[PDB]
This record gives C-alpha cells, sequence and structure tokens, in this order.
C-alpha cells in the first residue's frame, strides 16, 4: 500500500557542497526544480 | 530571503499561497572553518648541515 517516501536534494547530490558547480547546475534550468516536485508528489500520493 | 512566506511564491513561481504544506528549499550548514591536519615534520633531508 505505502511505499518508502524518499525526497532526493538535486541540489546536494549533483554538486557536492559546491556553488560554482551549482552555477553549472542552473544552466539547465528546472531540471532539478522538476525532478524535486516528482519525487514530492510521490511522498504525497503515497501518504493519500 | 525576505521571510519564509515570500520563499514560498519564490519557488512555486506564484504570487499566491495556496493552503498546504510546500518544500520551498533544503538548508545546509556551511563549513565554519578549514582543519588542516599534516602528518610531521620530521624526516627531512639535512640541507642545513
Amino acid at each position: 500500500v505505502s511505499m518508502t517516501k524518499t525526497s532526493v536534494d538535486c541540489t546536494m547530490y549533483i554538486c557536492g557542497d559546491s556553488t560554482e558547480c551549482s552555477n553549472l547546475l542552473l544552466q539547465y534550468g528546472s531540471f532539478c526544480t522538476q525532478l524535486n516536485r516528482a519525487l514530492t508528489g510521490i511522498a504525497v500520493e503515497q501518504d493519500k | 530571503a525576505l521571510d519564509p512566506l515570500s520563499e514560498t511564491k519564490c519557488t512555486l513561481k506564484s504570487f499566491t499561497v495556496e493552503k498546504g504544506i510546500y518544500q520551498t528549499s533544503n538548508f545546509r550548514v556551511q563549513p565554519t572553518e578549514s582543519i588542516v591536519r599534516f602528518p610531521n615534520i620530521t624526516n627531512l633531508c639535512p640541507f642545513g648541515e
């Protein structure tokens, strides 16, 4: 019924503790923001 | 960065905040100071001698 709720941060996972790397991640736009909303919706549906 | 309420508008890209829980960011504690630990300075080659 319930599946393990996992929210992965694409800011830390892609670039560990790096600001300049994060600047390169911002070049890809919402890919980070979109992948977070997908795992967030999973965590909400598992609660539903 | 003014208020946590305003962080919701910037994450959702909307000036209207609907009722509910929203994750607007992920906090991370930055390092306070740099730690340097190196091996003993002995076992040199005696250039001074």
